[PDB]
């Protein structure tokens, strides 16, 4: 007796790096569509300064 | 809702609205999903299916043996009363 949807679904964590930030301008990171995003973490590595 | 004359509530949100996007589309998902690993018929457990005894009864085996043997001492004879 097995939950077929549960076992054929992937629950994953992945990370990536995005560049191209400029002062006072909206930096937009598009969600890579089709995935159901449960959480998002954004780390602002400001040239080695946090 | 209350409408108050002469300041009436606009009769609509009108045609000056700013259509902001055409991103309205949900792209249908197309996929093939296969969960096919070899299955082996068995699982190991500590115990399944047992209805363990909480107390047992007392249980036993049996034996007898011997013969019929005896050393005897008898009452003395007595005068008979009547009859």
């Amino acid at each position: 007796i097995l939950p077929l949807i549960d076992l054929s679904t992937l629950y994953n964590l992945e990370n990536s790096a995005q560049a191209g930030l400029t002062p006072n301008v909206d930096f937009v990171v598009q969600y890579a569509n089709l995935y159901r995003y449960l959480s998002t973490i954004a780390v602002f590595d400001n040239g080695g300064s946090f | 809702a209350l409408i108050n004359p002469q300041f009436p509530y606009a009769g609509p949100v009108p045609i000056p609205g700013p259509a902001p996007t055409e991103t309205m589309p949900l792209l249908n998902y197309r996929v093939e999903g296969r969960i096919a690993g070899i299955q082996q018929a068995r699982q190991f457990m500590p115990f399944l299916q047992g209805p363990h005894r909480a107390v047992a009864e007392q249980t036993y085996h049996a034996i007898g043996t011997g013969i019929q043997m005896g050393q005897t001492f008898n009452q003395p004879l007595i005068n008979t009363q009547e009859g």
